[PDB]
RNA sequence: CCCGGCGAGGGGAGUGAAAAAGAACCUGAAACCGUGUACGUACAAGCAGUGGGAGCACGCUUAGGCGUGUGACUGCGUACC
RNA sequence: GUGAAGAGGGAAACAACCCAGACCGCCAGCUAAGGUCCCAAAGUCAUGGUUAAGUGGGAAACGAUGUGGGAAGGCCCAGAC
RNA sequence: GAUGUCGGCUCAUCACAUCCUGGGGCUGAAGUAGGUCCCAAGGGUAUGGCUGUUCGCCAUUUAAAGUGGUACGCGAGCUGG
RNA sequence: GCUGAAAGCAUCUAAGCACGAAACUUGCCCCGAGAUGAGUUCUCCCUGACCCUUUAAGGGUCCUGAAGGAACGUUGAAGAC
């Protein structure tokens, strides 16, 4: 017979809520990326998004070891000649804390149209409140 | 000054996607003569807005 | 604080008793009617939307008429919004006159600059003209080099080239308020302001101070 | 006979085994250019395929889960002489 | 010795380095180099230590009460520093 | 089986081993004005005489007339001494 | 620099605390929801009847054609189009 392949029209996706307070940024991101890709499901298929929707709360309270809080630098180029701009971890947390987790997870996800789709299932919130109660997310102790 | 590769028939069609002509939306009808004409233009018989402009 | 919307009547001069001629731009500031008030609870920010002038009733669309009808004010030629500095309270239908600028002494004037169309580098960017003689071949006003060799095998973003010039939003800051004539709804500001005669102008108190 | 400028060029009629043998004439390939139909395609980056593969359309044939066309998404992959 | 005239896996990419010599097929298994948090197949494996420098992941003479370990030595409840 | 050059012109862009402006330590720093080292690349950073010259000398300015990379940047942009 | 141990002292630093530049993030000006993560606010418009069937975000007929838009015309201190 042929090996089983998941069908995107019949794949079941669940909703989870994760509290990021006090969690190491990298070690939390890996689990998020793993679950967003669906690697934890026996029906995992490389070309199908079998992952789950995950809500991340208290993104501004994510933790980093060592001196990374002031030494980690986020570089990006605007496309103009000067272009190169940088921001430290503290500056990112103060300005837009959600981007810290979003950037970390995005790098760990696969690159391409599918990986972009998987990232869409991640909902990062700076505060402790989310407006997705209609989806009945389940607490995930990750 | 000149191309390094031959552009494809696909590229040629893509450029020509804006070359389509546009037909007149509608033609006005003279109130008295009743013949069709371009809006704000006199009819082939010399009428305009039912006034019978010079037709010689 | 909030500003007002006016029309550029033109430019003239004011002769002072001490023998000084002040170049003044005459701005017609008719009463500004508040058509909407936005607050944090509903809109997420504090501002007032105002209208001025008059518009043909035959040319006012039904969606626009309903917006004016809710505020209970006559339709104007447009709508403009001014942010509130945490201490301003306004009500829908309130009329704001040019008297608001009585004790301002300096205003910021915003308008649409005159349109120069497709302008060359000489006019647009003050590029230096090359030689008119001495062998120059069809390169009298051309831009010249636009980059470097293979290493950056590309033209950099933001390169100054020919293109549309003018016909854009421009603000001139810190213009003295020569006179405020409430009776004639006139505001005289020293100096020139962007835009041609009859164009709309947005006048606000100077932010630099 | 008909449209057309007593045109060009066509549509009928008729001849012929055949007119898609009509004189630009046996057969009528390829490049190249079109009309119609099915599928794909406007948030996606590269020798354009290959391995995997959903969906759709169509054909089945004694539901038979098969064939054909298309190819979302995905691993690998820098022509030939 | 290899490439030349040698594909495959590894060294991010990388004829000549490491592993290893493709007769063809398989949607079977065991291994080599190299690897096992995610991209990305496999230990967020076990036990005992070291590092705080993102050292790891670029470099010298030389400089420094950084810090761990080891064998000695001088003066010390006749009171040491 | 073609990667056109010195200098000028036009247009630049980056580095910082900083010429000016900004912040500092030391001084054989009284003050004024300097010397030296550290931090700092935001902006600014001469016109002329001679010579094809870059350079250089000279005249006179400037807060300063920085040093380098960019096919000793830039001839499908000009010039051709 | 302050306070302060490791190291009874000393020490701007290891815990803690305060100053410090045209660089950095803002403040000023312009663009900006294709920000496919396509956002928010206000206002306006549409309130038919049947048929087929592989019966569903299905197809077809009759009636209906709003808000608004476009087109055309007269044009602009808007403009290559």
């Amino acid at each position: 017979m042929k090996t089983f392949t998941a069908k995107p029209e019949t794949v079941k996706r669940d909703w989870y809520v994760v509290d990021a307070t006090g969690k190491t940024l990298g070690r939390l991101a890996t689990e998020l990326a793993r679950r967003l890709r669906g690697k934890h499901k026996a029906e995992y298929t490389p070309h199908v998004d079998t992952g789950d929707y995950i809500i991340v709360l208290n993104a501004d309270k994510v933790a980093v070891t060592g001196n990374k809080r002031t030494d980690k630098v986020y570089y990006h180029h605007t496309g103009h000649i000067g272009g190169i701009k940088q921001a430290t971890f503290e500056e990112m947390i103060a300005r837009r804390p959600e981007r810290v987790i979003e950037i970390a997870v995005k790098g760990m996800l696969p690159k391409g149209p599918l990986g972009r789709a998987m990232f869409r299932k991640l909902k990062v919130y700076a505060g402790n409140e989310h407006n997705h109660a209609a989806q009945q997310p389940q607490v995930l102790d990750i | 000054a000149v191309q390094q590769n031959k552009p494809t028939r696909s590229k040629r069609g893509m450029r020509r996607s804006h070359d389509a002509l546009t037909a007149v939306t509608s033609l006005s009808v003279d109130k008295t003569s009743g013949e069709k004409h371009l809006r704000h233009h006199i009819t082939a018989d010399g009428y305009y807005r039912g006034r019978k402009v010079i037709a010689k | 604080m909030i500003g007002l919307v006016g029309k550029k009547v033109g430019m003239t001069r004011i002769f002072t008793e001490d023998g000084v001629s002040i170049p003044v731009t005459v701005i017609e500031v008719e009463a500004n009617r508040v058509t909407q008030v936005k607050d944090l609870a509903n809109d997420g920010y504090r501002a007032i939307q105002v209208t001025t002038g008059a518009k043909k009733a035959n040319r006012v669309t039904k969606p626009e008429a309903g917006h004016f009808a809710k505020a209970g004010v006559e339709a104007g030629r447009g709508l403009w919004e001014f942010r509130l500095a945490e201490g301003e309270e306004f009500t829908v239908g309130q009329s704001i006159s040019v008297e608001l600028f009585a004790d301002v002494k300096k205003v910021d004037v915003t308008g649409t600059s005159k349109g120069k169309g497709f302008a060359g580098t000489v006019k647009r960017w003050n590029f230096r003209t090359q030689d008119a003689t001495h062998g120059n071949s069809l390169s009298h006003r051309v831009p010249g080099s636009i980059g470097q060799n293979q290493t950056p095998g590309k033209v950099f973003k933001g390169k100054k080239m020919a293109g549309q010039m003018g016909n854009e939003r421009v603000t001139v800051q810190s213009l003295d308020v020569v006179r405020v004539d409430a009776e004639r709804n006139l505001l005289l500001v020293k100096g020139a302001v962007p835009g041609a005669t009859g164009s709309d102008l947005i006048v606000k108190p100077a932010v630099k101070a």
